[PDB]
RNA sequence: GGCCAGCAUCAGUUUUGGUGGCAGGAUAAAUCCAUAGGAAUGUAGCUUGCCUCGGUAAGUAUUAUAGCCUGUG
RNA sequence: AGAACUGGCGAUGCGGGAUGAACCGAACGUAGAGUUAAGGUGCCGGAAUACACGCUCAUCAGACACCACAAAAGGUGUUAGUUCAUCUAGACAGCCGGACGGUGGCCAUGGAAGUCGGAAUCCGCUAAGGAGUGUGUAACAACUCACCGGCCGAAUGAACUA
RNA sequence: GCAGUCAAGCGUUAUAGCGACAUUGCUUUUUGAUUCGAUGUCGGCUCUUCCUAUCAUACCGAAGCAGAAUUCGGUAA
RNA sequence: UUUGCUCCACACAAUAUAGAUGGAUACGAAUAAGGCGUCCUUGUGGCGUCGCUGAACCAUAGCAGGCUAGCAACGGUGCACUUGGCGGAAAGGCCUUGGGUGCUUGCUGGCGAAUUGCAAUGUCAUUUUGCGUGGGGAUAAAUCAUUUGUAUACGACUUAGA
C-alpha cells in the first residue's frame, strides 16, 4: 500500500546473570506495524541467531520525512532473491520522500523485474547531496538549467457518451 | 495470399488435467533427485553507489572497534 | 437525449464504436451510423486483411450457401462486429438490432441532419501516436467491395453542397453576432450579465 | 519575400513559474504555481494565495494555463506568495474568458426559479430589440 | 540490441597503452637535462626512410617524435608547470606532427643542414601542382607516358576497377589491357590538388614535389631563451 | 530511454526559401521547387533564423529519433537538389550485340527505348519520371546522363533502367552485357 | 366493513449523507519567524573577447537590485 | 512400482471456473431485507471504457494448465541492471598520412619477393610498423589491417543477468 | 548403441562431481571388385474433398553455371 | 359478383403498442494542429481572439393557456393561397416573392378560474382499406378448359384462338 517508514528496536529476553541484552535497531518500510514487526523478526533471524519466541520488541516508532516538500534525488541500494544468490542493484529515483521513492522502486521492480515485496530487500536509501554524483541519465536529464518541455497531444476525458464537436488535442 | 489453418487456443480439459498430473510427477521426481544427488553446496557494495568510501570507512571502523571489544 | 442519434463513423475504432452502439441499442436508443467506409481498425492493413481472409476460410463444407456469409461492405463489417456483441437470436436482441441503421456515405435525409461523435471510440483520442491503423474502405475494396469510387464521387458532391450551405450559415451567423453585440451596453444586457446570461 | 517561414504551434510549457489549474482532488478549481519539476509526469506545486498546500502532484490532475510568471526554482511558500502578489496572477486570470466562463457557469448553477423566470423575461425583451435591429440590416 | 559489430582481426601487434606515453615523457624530460639545444621540427607527411636518414645524419643527438600533446606536457604546458625556465614558449610553438631535436652542435650548422636538406616526394593534397600530367590515348602503361611505352610495362588488369571507380577515369578492358578512348588530363600545373589527383599521381609513380623539414624555433639550456628560426616556413 | 527532447539542425543557404506548415515542406531555390509530405512522422519544426531550421521530437524513443535523423537528411537532400541538382551517369556495355538506346514519344510520355539487348527482338521501355532529363553524352561512348532536382526520382529512374536489362538463364561471370550506374554527383561544377 | 392507497408519530433490522467535541505521535513531521554556516543548475556588481545602439559567450564575486540548502532555537 | 497414514467422491443439491466424476467457494425447510465468499465489472452480462506506476507490436501476440517441446539454444527487437576496461599528457566512428631497414630471412619450386607449401620466426630504427590480416601478380608491383600519428572534441567498448 | 577423450559452461576453496559444441574405437577396408519365422487383418471398382512435408508446370537464389543439360535451395497446392 | 374502383373539401365517428410528452440544432479537413474576425502585395501571408466540453444554443409567462382596453414598433410567428429557384445516393426535402387572415409576453391595465374536495398517466401529439355529404376523374385482366412443342415425370415453361 502507501508505505511508511518505522524504526524497530528489539532485544533478546534477559536471562540469569546476563542482564541488559544488546538492543538492535532496524529501519523497515511497511504498510503497518504488524508487517513492520514481521519483517524485523525475519531479518533478525536471517542475520543473527535470534528467534521471535526468544526475543522481544522494545520499541516501534514511525519516522517522518524531514522536508517532505523538497525535491530530492535518492540512490537506492537493494538486493533481490535469486537461485544463484543475492544480486545487488542500484537505482536512482527523483522524489520528495523516502517512502515515495520506496513505493516507486517497488512498482518498478514489479513492472520490470517481475519481483515481489517479500523478495525485494531494501538495503539503503541515501539522499544525493550534490548533483554531480547523479550518474543515471534518466535522472540527469531533469537536472538541466531552466528545463521546459511541452505536453503534445492532450486527451481530455469526456463525461458524456456523445459529443457534438470534433475534439482537439491542442495544449 | 492463401492463409493457412491457425492453431487453436481453446483450453482442453483433458489436456489441462494431464498437465497437472505431469507437473505433480515432475515435482516429486525433482524432490527425490534433490535429496539423492551428491553435489557440493556476498556481492558487497555496488560500484554505482555514491558513498562507497563512507560505507568502507564505516565497516573498517566497526572492525577496528570490534577487534578490541571482545579482547577487552 | 435525441430521438435519433446520428454518428459520423469517420475516425472511430470499430470495436469500441460497436460496443457503445450495442449498449445504446439494448438500452433503447435509436442510432444511425454514417460514413462506415471511414472507420478504423487498430493494427496494420495486412494484419486486418489476414484476419478477414481467415473469416473467408470459414465455410460449410457440404453446402457453401448454408455457411457463414462473408459480407464485404464496410457497413456490413461494422454490423458483424455489432451483432457479435448483441444476443441476436432472442426477440430482445432482434428488437435492439432493429433500432440501428448503418450506411456508407451520408445518404438523405441524414445529409442535412446533425452528426455526432463518440469520444471513447475515437482513434485520435484512444490510439497512441505512431501506432498503425487500417481504413475500412480500403480493406473492403481489397476483400471484394466494388463501390468505393461511386461513394467517393457522391461524397465529393455532397461536400460541395454542404460547403455552400456552411458559407451561407457563417455569413448569417456573423450578421447575427454583429446585431447582438450592438445591444451589449443596454440595461437589459447588464441585467442579463448580472444574472449570468 | 525570400524568407523562410515555419509554423510555430505554440504549446504551454511545463516550467518553473507556470500557473496551473487543479481540476480534481481537494483543491479542485484553484490556481497554483509549478515550483520545481520532479519528472516527466509529476511536478511540485504551491498555491499559497488560494490555500493550495505545497505538494507533489501528477500532471494528469492539473491543466496548464497560458499564464506564467517569473519565479526561482525551488522557491519556498513565502517567496512564491511574494512573487505571485508582485506579478498579479489572480487579476490576469480573472481577466481571461476561461475564468469568466467558469464564473458564468457557477452563477447559472446558483440561480433560483424566480431568477430563471426573470432571465426568461429579460431574454424575451433583448430578443425583441435584437430582432427589430436585425430586420433593418 | 541493433548495434554495430566490431571486426575482429587475429594479428601479432597489440595496442600501446599509457606506459608508452609515460616512457616518451620520461625520455623527453631526461633529454632536456642531458642536451643543450632543443629544436622544434615540423615533419608532416614524412617518409620513414627519409626520417631514418635524418636520424642517421644527426648521430650523437636525439630526435623524439610522438603525440604533440604528450610532448607539450613534457615541455610544460604553462609557466607554473614548465620543466625548465622559459619553456612554455617552446611548448606553445609546437604544431602538427612535431619532433624535438635535442643536440649540442652549432646553431649555424643546424640551420645550414636544415636549409640545404631537400628530398623528392609525392605531391600531397592541398598543394600546388608540380607538373601537368596527361594520360595518353590508348593502352595505359604503368608510368603513364613518363618513360617511353617501349620500355614501360602495361598497367596490370587488376587495377582497372580502381582506376574506373576510385580515380573516376573512363577505362575499358581490351584483351586484358587497360585502354582509354581519349587522352585524360589529370592536373594542370599551378593548381591546388585534391585526394583523387594525388592518388592518381602516386599510382603512376610521379614524385616531383620536394620535402623540406620545417624548423620553428630552438631553446638554449644556459641562455634560458627561445629564438625563432623561421626556416622553410614560406 | 524516452529522452526529453532530441533535435536536429537544417542549414539553409542564401538563395533557398523553406516553407513548412503541417509537415508539408516546400523548398525553393535557383533550380526550381520541391515538395515533401512528412505527415507520417510526428515531429515539430521551428525557425530560429533565415539560415537555420530546427526539427525536434519530444519524449520519444529509438524509432522516433531515427525518424528524426531521416527527416533531417530528406530536407537536406531537397535543399541540395534545388541548389546544385543531381546528375547520374550510366554506361551501357556489350560484347557482340550493340545496345541501342533512344528517346521515344508514345502519347507524349517520353519513354527510353532499349533495343537489341543480347540480340533480343523485344523492345524494352522505361518511362521518364517527371522532373528528370535524359541526355546522351558527347565525346563519351555509350553514356547516358540523368539530371534532376529530385535525387529520389533520378536514382529510381537509373535503377529502373539498370533493372530493365537483367540477364536471365545465363552465367553472369561470362555474360557482362547491361546498363550500369557509373557515377553519381551534382549538376553544378562551379568549383 | 370489503378492495386499493397517501401522510404523520413510533418500534426492529439495515443503507447513505452533513456536522460537533476529545486523545496520541518527534506532545506529528511540515509551513512560518529568528539566527549561524554553506555551495551552485551562480542573483546583483566587476573584468576581458568582440558581439544588431548591449543582448550575450568566460572568469571573478556567496546576497547584493533573485533565491536556495543545512544546523539550532 | 510396493508399503504407512490422512483427506474428497459414490448416497449431494447451490455459486464460480464458457462447458465437466474428483478445481475454487459453500453444504440445502418455506419467504422477506441486508452483507459477503470464490469469481468478476468494454458488449454479450448484473458490476469503474476507475485511478496510478512501468513493459510489449507478434506476415494469425496475449489474455493457460507453471509439465513438455526448452539446447536458460538462436535474434543488428526493446527496457532495466552487474562486473571489468579506455578516456582533454584526448572516448567511439570518420577522413588523411606513415606503415621502415638487414631482406627477394632458410629450404623447396618452371616460377613463389609477407600472402601455393615445410620448419625458424630474429635483429636494428622508431611514434609505430607481423620475417605479415586479406585482396591481388606467372613472379614483381598496387591496395589493405596489425600498429602509430594529424584533424575533430566527450563520453565509449566488452562480457554477463533479468 | 557401448566405452573413452577435450572443455564453453555448472559446481567449489575439498584440481570432488554434472557437463553443450566437438572427437576417437568397434560395427567397416583400401585400387570403383563382386532372399533366414511380420501368429493376425488385406486389396480392388466408382467418386469427392482436404494437407504440403512440391514430382511436373510459374517466378527466383547459389554452384567451374561457356552454350546445352544438370545439382542444391526459396515462394508457391 | 343488386352501382363496383379511385383520389379533392366539409361534417359525425373511431384510431396512434420494443414504448411522443419543448427542438435529431447539417461544412470540410487536421490532431507534432485548428475555428472565427480583420487587413494587404491573396499566401504554406500578417495581426487579434477562442478551446480547457452541449453545465451549450434556440425556444420557454397567459382556463393544456380564456374574454376584453390601450401604448410603442413595422419587428416576430402560425395557417390557407401565390411567385421563382435548387435538390436523384434511398431525391419526397431546402430556400424564396407577394398580398390575405389570426396571435404576439416588447410595455401598461380590467374581468374568469374554486368542490378534480390533501395525490392517483388523470387521458391533450400524425395517420384514418368504416361510414354519410357531395363537385370532378377511368371503364381491365388473370386463371381453368381448348391449342403449340423451341418445354416437360406431374406441376412448370413456351405458343395460338371472339
Ligand atoms: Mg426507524
Ligand atoms: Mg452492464
Ligand atoms: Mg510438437
Ligand atoms: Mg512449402
Ligand atoms: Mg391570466
Amino acid at each position: 500500500a502507501h508505505f511508511k517508514e518505522y524504526q524497530v528496536i528489539g532485544r533478546r529476553l534477559p536471562t540469569e546473570s546476563v542482564p541488559e541484552p544488546k538492543l538492535f535497531r532496524m529501519r523497515i518500510f511497511a504498510s503497518n506495524e504488524v508487517i513492520a514487526k514481521s519483517r524485523y523478526w525475519y531479518f533478525l533471524q536471517k542475520l543473527h541467531k535470534v528467534k521471535k519466541a526468544s526475543g522481544e520488541i522494545v520499541s516501534i516508532n514511525q519516522i517522518n520525512e524531514a522536508h517532505p516538500t523538497k525535491v530530492k534525488n535518492f540512490g537506492v541500494w537493494v538486493r533481490y532473491d535469486s537461485r544463484s544468490g543475492t544480486h545487488n542493484m542500484y537505482k536512482e529515483i527523483r522524489d520528495v520522500s523516502r517512502v515515495a521513492a520506496v513505493e516507486t522502486l517497488y512498482q518498478d521492480m514489479a513492472a520490470r523485474h517481475r519481483a515481489r515485496f517479500r523478495s525485494i530487500h531494501i538495503l539503503k536509501v541515501a539522499e544525493i547531496e550534490k548533483t554531480a554524483d547523479v550518474k543515471r541519465q534518466y535522472v540527469k536529464q531533469f537536472l538541466t538549467k531552466d528545463l521546459k518541455f511541452p505536453l503534445p497531444h492532450r486527451v481530455q476525458k469526456s463525461t458524456k457518451t456523445f459529443s457534438y464537436k470534433r475534439p482537439s488535442t491542442f495544449y | 495470399m492463401r492463409v493457412r489453418k491457425r492453431q487453436s487456443r481453446r483450453t482442453s480439459t483433458k489436456l489441462k488435467e494431464g498437465i497437472k498430473k505431469k507437473a505433480s510427477a515432475h515435482r516429486k521426481k525433482e524432490k527425490k533427485m534433490a535429496k539423492k544427488d551428491v553435489t557440493w553446496r556476498d556481492p558487497g557494495i555496488p560500484s554505482n553507489f555514491p558513498y562507497k568510501a563512507k560505507i568502507l570507512e564505516e565497516i573498517e571502523a566497526k572492525k577496528m572497534k570490534d577487534l578490541e571489544e571482545r579482547e577487552l | 437525449v435525441e430521438p435519433v442519434v446520428v454518428i459520423d463513423g469517420k475516425g472511430h475504432l470499430v470495436g469500441r464504436l460497436a460496443s457503445v452502439v450495442a449498449k445504446q441499442l439494448l438500452n433503447g436508443q435509436k442510432i444511425v451510423v454514417v460514413r462506415a467506409e471511414e472507420l478504423n481498425i487498430s493494427g496494420e492493413f495486412f494484419r486486418n486483411k489476414l484476419k478477414y481472409h481467415d473469416f473467408l476460410r470459414k465455410a460449410t463444407a457440404f453446402n457453401k450457401t448454408r455457411g457463414p456469409f462473408h459480407f464485404r461492405a464496410p457497413s456490413r463489417i461494422f454490423y458483424k462486429a455489432l451483432r457479435g456483441m448483441v444476443s441476436h437470436k432472442t426477440a430482445r436482441g432482434k428488437a435492439a438490432l432493429e433500432r440501428l441503421k448503418v450506411f456508407e456515405g451520408i445518404p438523405p435525409p441524414y445529409d442535412k441532419k446533425k452528426r455526432v461523435v463518440v469520444p471513447q471510440a475515437l482513434r485520435v483520442l484512444r490510439l497512441k501516436p505512431g501506432r498503425k491503423y487500417t481504413t475500412l474502405g480500403k480493406l473492403s475494396t481489397s476483400v471484394g467491395w466494388k463501390y468505393e469510387d461511386v461513394v467517393a464521387k457522391l461524397e465529393a458532391k455532397r461536400k460541395v453542397s454542404s460547403a455552400e450551405y456552411y458559407a451561407k450559415k457563417r455569413a448569417f451567423t456573423k450578421k447575427v453576432a454583429s446585431a447582438n453585440a450592438t445591444a451589449a451596453e443596454s440595461d437589459v444586457a447588464k441585467q442579463l450579465a448580472a444574472l449570468g446570461y | 519575400s525570400t524568407d523562410s517561414i515555419v509554423k510555430a504551434s505554440n504549446w504551454r510549457l511545463v516550467e518553473v513559474g507556470r500557473v496551473v489549474l487543479i481540476k480534481k482532488g481537494q483543491s479542485a478549481g484553484k490556481l497554483a504555481a509549478i515550483v520545481e519539476i520532479i519528472d516527466q509526469k509529476k511536478v511540485l506545486i504551491d498555491g499559497p494565495k488560494a490555500g493550495v498546500p505545497r505538494q507533489a502532484i501528477n500532471l494528469g490532475q492539473v491543466v496548464l494555463t497560458p499564464l506564467t510568471f517569473a519565479l526561482p526554482r525551488g522557491a519556498r511558500t513565502a517567496t512564491v506568495s511574494k512573487k505571485w502578489a508582485a506579478a498579479a496572477v489572480c487579476e490576469k486570470w480573472a481577466a481571461s474568458s476561461w475564468a469568466k466562463k467558469i464564473a458564468q457557469r457557477e452563477r447559472r448553477a446558483a440561480l433560483t426559479d424566480f431568477e430563471r423566470f426573470q432571465v426568461m423575461v429579460l431574454r424575451k425583451q433583448k430578443r425583441y430589440t435584437v430582432k427589430k435591429a436585425l430586420a433593418k440590416a | 540490441r541493433s548495434k554495430r559489430s566490431k571486426l575482429v582481426t587475429l594479428a601479432q601487434t597489440d595496442k600501446k597503452g599509457r606506459e608508452n606515453k609515460e616512457r616518451i615523457f620520461d625520455e623527453v624530460r631526461e633529454a632536456l637535462d642531458t642536451y643543450r639545444y632543443v629544436w622544434v621540427l615540423h615533419l608532416d607527411d614524412v617518409r620513414t626512410p627519409v626520417l631514418q636518414e635524418i636520424r642517421t645524419s644527426w648521430a650523437g643527438s636525439k630526435l623524439i617524435m610522438g603525440k604533440r600533446k604528450v610532448l607539450q606536457k613534457a615541455l610544460g604546458e604553462k609557466r607554473e608547470e614548465e620543466y625548465k625556465e622559459n619553456l612554455y614558449q617552446l611548448s606553445k610553438l609546437c604544431s602538427g606532427v612535431t619532433g624535438l631535436l635535442f643536440t649540442d652542435e652549432d646553431v649555424n650548422t643546424v640551420k645550414e643542414y636544415f636549409k640545404s636538406y631537400v628530398r623528392s616526394d609525392y605531391s600531397r593534397p592541398n598543394t600546388k601542382a608540380p607538373l601537368t600530367f596527361t594520360i595518353p590515348e590508348g593502352i595505359v602503361y604503368s608510368r603513364g607516358g613518363q618513360i617511353p611505352a617501349e620500355e614501360d610495362v602495361p598497367m596490370i588488369h587488376s587495377l582497372e576497377p580502381t582506376m574506373r571507380n576510385k580515380f573516376e577515369i573512363p577505362t575499358k578492358i581490351k584483351a586484358g589491357k587497360i585502354t582509354i578512348d581519349s587522352p585524360y588530363l589529370v592536373c594542370t600545373e599551378g593548381e591546388k590538388l585534391d585526394v583523387r589527383q594525388a592518388l592518381i599521381l602516386k599510382q603512376f609513380g610521379i614524385a616531383a614535389s620536394e620535402f623540406k623539414v620545417k624548423v620553428s624555433a630552438y631553446y638554449d639550456n644556459d641562455s634560458s631563451t627561445v629564438e625563432s628560426t623561421n626556416i622553410n616556413m614560406e | 530511454m524516452k529522452y526529453i527532447q532530441t533535435e536536429q539542425q537544417i542549414e539553409v543557404p542564401e538563395g533557398v526559401t523553406v516553407s513548412i506548415k503541417s509537415r508539408i515542406v516546400k523548398v525553393v531555390g535557383p533550380r526550381g521547387t520541391l515538395t515533401k509530405n512528412l505527415k507520417h512522422i510526428d515531429v515539430t519544426f521551428t525557425k530560429v533564423n533565415n539560415q537555420l531550421i530546427k526539427v525536434a521530437v519530444h519524449n520519444g524513443g529509438r524509432k522516433h529519433v531515427a525518424a528524426l535523423r531521416t527527416v533531417k537528411s530528406l530536407v537536406d537532400n531537397m535543399i541540395t537538389g534545388v541548389t546544385k541538382g543531381y546528375k547520374y551517369k550510366m554506361r551501357y556495355v556489350y560484347a557482340h550485340f550493340p545496345i541501342n538506346v533512344n528517346i521515344v514519344e508514345k502519347d507524349g510520355a517520353k519513354f527510353i527505348e532499349v533495343r537489341n539487348f543480347l540480340g533480343d527482338k523485344k523492345i524494352r521501355n522505361v518511362p521518364v519520371r517527371d522532373g528528370v532529363t535524359i541526355e546522351f553524352s558527347t565525346n563519351v561512348k555509350d553514356e547516358i546522363v540523368l539530371s534532376g532536382n529530385s535525387v529520389e526520382d533520378v536514382s529510381q529512374n537509373a535503377a529502373d533502367l539498370q533493372q530493365i536489362c537483367r540477364v536471365r538463364n545465363k552465367d553472369i561471370r561470362k555474360f557482362l552485357d547491361g546498363i550500369y550506374v557509373s557515377h553519381k554527383g551534382f549538376i553544378t561544377e562551379d568549383l
